[PDB]
């Protein structure tokens, strides 16, 4: 349990019939944006959907990743949920409209249901039958058990090296083995063997457990076009043979929605629809504005939230144009955008509450109204970050609570942009040898 | 220098070392087989294939000095 | 199941008379853009004639009018025997092949070679290996009707320890070539191991003859042809895109052999269409290369779209229509669009309603209709799936004035969002400043 | 240590703690794999994906073995 | 295997299909509406005097730019020049925006393409033994070995081709070819002259039915000669010699094998190899066995070249072994790519401007359009009526003349759509309205497109 | 033998009190800066808690001020224990991969795993060895080994004659046979047996026999970041690539797959989470589209304190052209909190000289103290401390013992401080290449 920028965020708090109430599960106000992502949440849900935008407006300080860590807490661990940055999508060895499609490809969620049947035990006896097929007796402490294993699995327990006692796992289902060790009834044979001694496990020999487990399609692409992992040796030397990312085609990826389509028939798998969440959205220039207004329009396409806190400002990589939030009209048509408005005086106060009760730092209400002084003079993040120094400077000077001293000790040792920047200028007046250098 | 190596202390660390940086099966289809092996596939009844079917060394090119670095003092020098 | 409801899925075909070329307005799914549906008919039945080769035809155009339904609307309507090629202009921009030969395999891609053969397969489950020890053999073969048993003399036998085949297994044999292709085990000897291995997958028994012969209809494209021909295994590039610049000589005997097989009667060539969407992204070094590509006679036709206006062409400083250089624009033909009558946006509302299966109140979908007359269709098409959604939040069956002025109030429309960043100027960073209050 | 490099700290080895990687194995390399002959022959008659394959001179053993060695074992090939 | 289809073998209407050579005199002298091309007088005689400088193999890196403006007719010489020329002279039409790649500089594929453009023509001997083996019996010598067993003198092979069979005598070191191979009877074979290692193509097909399952290629009997004399004319351009000597095909290693099976990638070339080549092909030359024959290297669009290339083009045209280089340029004034400085004409740096043979190409009169509609219409198929002709005409010359060599297609549609077999003055009158030109285009994209706005344009 | 006097070997810890917080003014190298050092301490104290996220600290002040003294303080104030990581800010733009992904391995570098497990080891001098080999081969074999106070016989496996062979344990090593995996590693050799040691150099060195028992338990702790593991996790044998840069783009599923487990080796108790920290010196050299994302890196649970040093005013952002305070984007110095630091009065520019001095154990008259002083004042701190390095260097010329007047006037003479270089720049115009003219006398 460690604190960070959005711990104190557990769910939108909404009420049974979609209406936001103030200061529930962490929001303090900001009643129609989280009203919006409500609606959001269930669009996400309802499984609806083939591609929709979501654009987040507002300045900086407001509350807008709160709003996407909220629907992130909000459907859950199971709806897969991807955050990017915009600067993410550059990269030195694939394109960048290829990035954007491994996003999407992340996105979206198949569930798999399995029933592993796992054995663990000390080898008895390796007698080859048929001249093929080859008996085990798996010794546990609550009795052995026989096992009948086909001739390509054995292949798989022979290279790895098993003699005669050795504890081994056999995974029944996937058909994967691992040897723990030498069981210490056979320890002191010798007495300086090199073997790890494991006793022989106090359990069953065949336990039984069902395990749910997601696979993103981004990592069937991957598994499907290049040999991952197993049976990739020659990687190990780097140069050239590395698993570098290329260019998946359309055709690939055209192929793979037959087969888990197919998988998805025989009532195997389950799919899911994620949520991309593209943050920043300012540093997606035109050459991938281009492309999301062709890559959503697929019947496969996840829901993609964007956030962009820019005024009219320029689009990158076309400077001739200027467009409202960095985003340019011909997509800006596409997009549901939700306004995020500031925070009123008596709005803040509550935020320094739930901020000071999620790290533990507790204070009293003369100090509060100082933070919250803070907070409407200058920013919502810089009074927010003088709750866990002035407790730095609170139990150290033999307190327990923060007073207003720690807080007016704090404001000097901790300045923030805007006295720094008039210090900046004004006091660092000539440049000469102890002045900045601009 | 030898490459870098993991100081993992169980056995399972130096089994896959020795399954890794050595790994039999490539060693096995770079130098060629081995003359048991020759001979039983050059007194068979019948004809029977080799998993090296040849040597796949590349040949070295520079005949003096061939894919090491020790130096002999040269017989002119 | 990989299947959901985006915004062309209403589209099915261009919906015109194919006798007259009259665009009958509520047809398939597009509704009223006479003239432009027309001209794309005209286009089409030109394509499937596959004569005349290497025209190009812009559509112009305002955003939210139709631009891609009307290329969606083609797409359907050819059937999959004429190929078709959504391509983005942004993926051109590649950092492992140039623009020049990324255009080019754009171009390989939209040209069919169709070829009609005989595949002598054999299909079936293995009973008994009898190898006589003396070189002869003898194959056990069943499936769910016959029994046979095929003499085998001296090399299969090895083919058959090379594959490890045992007694079992699901076994095809292509005699046109003769090699084993191990397909898995059956259901009746999952009953026999207990701990299987890694690579067996179990399959059902064949059904039928043991010898199947079929008429079978192959297509593949001058870019499978390209592709494969360029390294020695790889034909497994065209999945991984592990390939990069292709030798113009290795194209150069590809077009002679397959004007050769249109010769010998081998192959029928099928041409077909290449679509560029957003044309306008190309800078001039593609330009230049498209005003050659379009002159050989294995060359598409060409269909690009278009939104811009008089505006600046990317990789130079000058102003040109369309965002398109003229010496370009001398050579194609344009189809421009027109906006929308509020009599055709209510029908359009509601074949996106039945599309979605929500039902919606006359006075809602009115109110909708002029909703999307002050916004737009992206927006009002948008505020279909959230009135169904907050209606289903409160129970509601059908959807009402209230859901849809819900969700009028809660999302913005981009006619608005423009009068909320110039209301708040000093908070939103412009340029250069931020007050944060 | 022991835990990162032979327990659970690789995400290939299938031992106890790492209980994904015996079913990504299995379930990328051999069940929803696109190079698996069942997979292919659903998939050859006509203008799908591996129309192709009758022609090039390969065959589906050809195929499955050469989509997933390394560059190495494809090369002694 | 392979079902043939019983059609109709027609081709496909490119936009210079009607284009058929230059159609000159017996002495230079250009002709109108002759052989495709209507007027145009100069720039065809001045073209049949560069198609002259190329088969007379007097050129040696010469330079020949076409200007003049868009749509009138530069690509049409050039395809011109590349059929007057024939086929086994090589011709290698690139354009501008081809040479920038990511592999090796863009003074590189410039180089490459010189050497695609350059062709060796090679004439030899083939001298094989051929066809199906049906013995392979030993003969024991006169005297064996002491201490050893067999001893075996001649070998014999009888040779059966589709023709006629043969026995064969040979030198008894042809066994390390037949247990290596594994050549059985019933396998086709060919039998070198220089070596005289057999290699093994196929079992026949006449032993496709001895066994039942076994199978491997069926290859027929080879049907032609048992003892092929035969000599061979082949063509190899530089560029081959270049790729097969600096990238080796097939090697017997473990990295040949991956660089084969790996991507090919250009890779640049070292200037001691080209130099090498030169060297030897030009005494292979003087030995009097193979002939060089240079070729066009036709650089399209050659305003893309930027100012880097100009200045390797210099040293690749001063090489004693070049082809010619026939530009085309369409630019007035223009600002060269690479140095933003100075506005030179054509695109053409005033440096390798004089190198250049500077050919013009005029705009077309107002009563030759309609000649070129008559040309293009009788190419297609399509026939019209002579106000529908004259129709076009005036589209032509009020408009544009690649605009009125595109209202045949939709008009003969909506014409045999109608009902009709020719095409009138209505279909047209229809057809323009559906595609409009670039000039009503931009003129609805002023007037109605006014500003950035809800049904507005992006400007 | 590698430590060679560098610019900052004086600087043995922040030098601040850690009861009171009080930054006494002379202690442990940091001589004269109290707020700012006090600031530091705070910030030290909130990073070994480990309850608080990756935040951001920003050392801004003007040249020369002690900033990177700052955070070297900090740095040996730690110890070998919470990972200090330092950035100069263009080892990003790199071109084995790209430069967000550059950025993010930075990040992940600075959050340490530690874990602690048990091995089984073995002391001892060897007595004898007997291996029987006779055609035979590495079947049995004894061994004799001993301590001070124990003594052993152990019969061998195969797999341990193998590894005796291989390391070729003689009659007198002093060797430690890890007994869970097989290694030997020789610690040195055995006095007693120095007359058996014939293929040895004739300076060797010799141990003593190994005191205690012969066989017992080590409890050795671990510490291995997050980026470790991804590029453990990345290839076949991966673990070189971060010897040799040769990683590349690492797939983001990974990552995620590693940060479920590490959460999943919390809560079992078998891990223990240390967040590190990150110094990005010199954070004016990133351009906007590193700040849009270290805005959101700053976010996460694991995610180290960073810590970073700005020399600019108000100047110009990379990549965009519009200036900003400290080079940096607004919307990143919201996320920053900002210590300033103050330039030094010269008594504090005389004993930080003394410190420097007292550090190269140099002899310093008085007068040439104040005379150093003097220039101090006039040119830096820099410039006078490598006056210090010259003028015993001068004073070692004339064979002296102590620097004087006479020896840091000369090398004030000879090596010019840059304010008089500026004047020679000046007034030298026609001759130094300006932008376009060389004349030539
Ligand atoms: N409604 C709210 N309740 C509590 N905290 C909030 C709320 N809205 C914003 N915050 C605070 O704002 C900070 C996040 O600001 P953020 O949304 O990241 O701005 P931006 O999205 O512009 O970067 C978090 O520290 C969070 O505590
Ligand atoms: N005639 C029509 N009938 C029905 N729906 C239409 C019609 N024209 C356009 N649409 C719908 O309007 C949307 C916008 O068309 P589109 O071509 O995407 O616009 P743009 O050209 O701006 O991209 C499409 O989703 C399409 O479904
Ligand atoms: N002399 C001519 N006779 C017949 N057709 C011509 C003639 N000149 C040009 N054309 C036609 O004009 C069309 C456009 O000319 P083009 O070759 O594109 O000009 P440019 O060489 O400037 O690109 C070509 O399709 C060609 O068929
Ligand atoms: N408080 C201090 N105690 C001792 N030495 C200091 C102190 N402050 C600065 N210095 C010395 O001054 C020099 C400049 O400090 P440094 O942080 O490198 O400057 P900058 O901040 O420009 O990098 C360093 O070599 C350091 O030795």
């Amino acid at each position: 349990h460690r604190t960070a920028a959005h711990t104190h965020i557990k769910g939108l708090g909404l009420n049974s019939s979609g209406i936001a109430e103030k200061q529930a599960a962490g929001f303090v106000g900001q009643c129609a944006a989280r009203e919006a992502c409500g609606v959001v949440v269930d669009l996400i849900k309802a499984h609806k959907m083939a591609g929709r935008g979501v654009l987040l407006a507002g300045g900086p300080g407001t509350g807008k990743t709160a709003l996407a860590l909220a629907i992130s807490q909000e459907l859950g661990t199971k709806i897969p949920f991807c955050p990017i940055t915009g600067s993410e999508i550059y990269s030195t060895e694939v394109k960048k409209t290829e990035v954007l499609m491994e996003n999407f490809r992340r996105a979206i969620g198949l569930r798999v249901r399995e029933t592993k049947d796992v054995y663990e035990g000390e080898v008895t006896e390796m007698t080859p039958e048929e001249a093929s097929t080859l008996l085990i007796g798996l010794k546990s402490a609550r009795g052995q058990k026989k096992l009948r294993l086909d001739p390509s699995i054995y292949e798989a327990i022979q290279k790895e090296r098993v003699q005669v006692g050795d504890v081994i796992y056999i995974e029944t289902n996937t058909g994967a083995c691992k040897r723990v060790g030498r069981s210490d009834a056979y320890a002191t044979e010798f007495d300086l063997e090199a073997e790890e001694y494991v006793p022989i496990p106090k359990g069953e020999v065949h336990k039984k457990k069902e395990i749910v487990q997601d696979v993103t399609l981004h990592d069937l692409d991957v598994a499907n076009a290049r040999p991952q992992g197993g049976q990739d040796i020659i990687s190990m030397m780097g140069q050239l043979m590395k698993p570098k990312m290329t260019e998946i085609t359309d055709k690939l990826r055209m192929e793979i929605n037959k087969v888990v389509q197919k998988y998805i028939n025989q009532g195997v798998a389950e799919l899911i629809p994620g949520v991309l969440f593209i943050d920043e959205a300012h540093m997606l220039d035109i050459e991938c504005f281009t492309y999301l207004n062709k890559a959503l329009e697929s019947p496969i396409a996840p829901i993609v939230v964007l956030a962009s806190n820019r005024g009219i400002a320029t689009i990158r990589g076309a400077d001739d144009l200027k467009a409202a939030h960095g985003i340019p009209p011909d997509f800006l048509q596409r997009l549901l955008i939700i306004p995020t408005h500031p925070y009123e005086p008596d709005e803040i106060r509550r935020i320094v509450r739930i901020r000071a009760q999620t790290e533990g730092v507790q204070l009293t209400d003369a100090a509060v109204d100082r933070v919250a002084e803070h907070g409407v003079r200058i920013s919502l993040r810089y009074c927010l970050q003088l709750l866990a120094p002035a407790s730095i400077l609170a139990r150290v000077n033999g307190r327990t609570q923060v007073d207003v001293q720690d807080i007016a000790e704090a404001e000097e040792l901790f300045l923030d942009a805007r006295r720094s920047a008039n210090i900046l200028t004004s006091t660092g007046e000539s440049g000469g040898l102890h002045g900045f250098i601009s | 220098a030898p490459p870098i190596e993991v100081v993992c202390d169980s056995r399972s660390a130096v089994i896959e070392r020795e399954n890794i940086m050595f790994h039999p099966a490539m060693r096995k289809a770079l130098f060629g087989p081995t003359p048991s092996e020759i001979k039983e596939a050059s007194f068979g009844p019948r004809p029977v294939t080799l998993y090296p079917p040849r040597a796949l060394l590349p040949a070295p090119d520079h005949d003096k000095q061939r894919f090491t670095n020790i130096t002999v003092p040269s017989m002119a020098r | 199941g990989l299947n959901l409801i985006a915004a062309h899925s209403h589209i099915r075909g261009l919906g015109v008379d194919a006798d007259t070329l009259e665009p009958r307005p509520s047809s398939q799914g597009l509704v009223g853009q006479e003239k432009a549906r027309k001209a794309a008919a005209v286009v089409l039945e030109m394509i499937k004639q596959g004569k005349i080769a290497g025209r190009a035809v812009l559509i112009a155009g305002p955003p939210s009018t139709g631009k891609t339904a009307i290329a969606m609307g083609m797409a359907q309507s050819l059937g999959q025997d004429v190929p078709f090629t959504t391509l983005a202009a942004s993926e051109i921009f590649s950092l492992e092949m140039s623009k020049t030969e990324a255009l080019t395999q754009a171009f390989r891609k939209s040209i069919g070679v169709r070829i009609k053969e005989e595949s002598e397969i054999m299909e079936g489950e293995v009973v008994e290996i009898q190898i006589d020890r003396s070189k002869q053999g003898k194959l056990t073969i069943k499936t769910t009707d016959m029994e046979a048993i095929y003499d085998m003399g001296s090399k299969m036998i090895d083919a058959m320890t090379k594959e490890r085949v045992m007694a079992g297994d699901i076994i095809s044999i292509d005699k046109s070539s003769g090699k084993i292709t191990k397909l898995g085990r059956s259901y009746a000897r999952s009953r026999d191991y207990d701990a299987m291995g890694v690579d067996t997958k179990f399959l059902q028994c064949p059904e039928g003859e043991l010898q199947k012969r079929k008429e079978v209809v192959h297509t593949v494209s001058l870019h499978e042809i390209d592709v494969i021909n360029s390294r020695t295994q790889g034909f497994l590039a065209l999945f991984s895109g592990d390939t990069g610049e292709i030798r113009s000589e290795i194209r150069d005997q590809i077009n002679t052999k397959v004007a050769e097989w249109k010769e010998e009667g081998k192959a029928e060539i099928v041409p077909g269409v290449l679509f560029i969407d957003e044309v306008h992204m190309l800078d001039i070094e593609c330009f230049s290369y498209i005003n050659r590509a379009l002159e050989s006679d294995l060359a598409p036709i060409v269909i690009m779209a278009s939104n811009r206006g008089v505006s600046r062409i990317r990789g130079t400083d000058y102003k040109s229509p369309h965002g398109l250089p003229l010496d370009f624009l001398d050579r194609v033909v344009i189809i421009n669009t027109h906006p929308y009558t509020p009599d055709e946006l209510r029908q359009i509302l509601s074949i996106r309603a039945q599309e979605e299966e929500v039902d919606l109140t006359p006075d809602a979908l009115a109110l909708l209709t002029k909703i999307g007359q002050e916004a737009g269709l992206r927006y009002a098409s948008n505020l279909i799936t959230t009135s169904q959604l907050i209606a289903a939040k409160r129970r509601a069956k059908q959807v009402g004035v209230e859901d849809v002025q819900r969700s009028f109030k809660l999302f913005y429309d981009p006619a608005r969002s423009v009068r909320f960043v110039q209301e708040s100027e000093k908070r939103l960073i412009g340029n250069d400043g931020v007050v944060d209050f | 240590p022991r835990l990162i490099w032979c327990d659970g700290g690789r995400l290939d080895k299938p031992g106890p703690g790492n209980l994904v990687a015996g079913f990504r194995s299995k379930y990328l390399n051999h069940m929803m794999n696109i190079w698996t002959p069942e997979n292919i022959r659903s998939s050859l008659e006509g203008i799908e994906n591996f129309t192709w394959l009758r022609f090039v001179d390969t065959s589906l053993q050809e195929a499955y073995r050469a989509s997933h060695t390394d560059v190495f074992a494809r090369a002694v090939d």
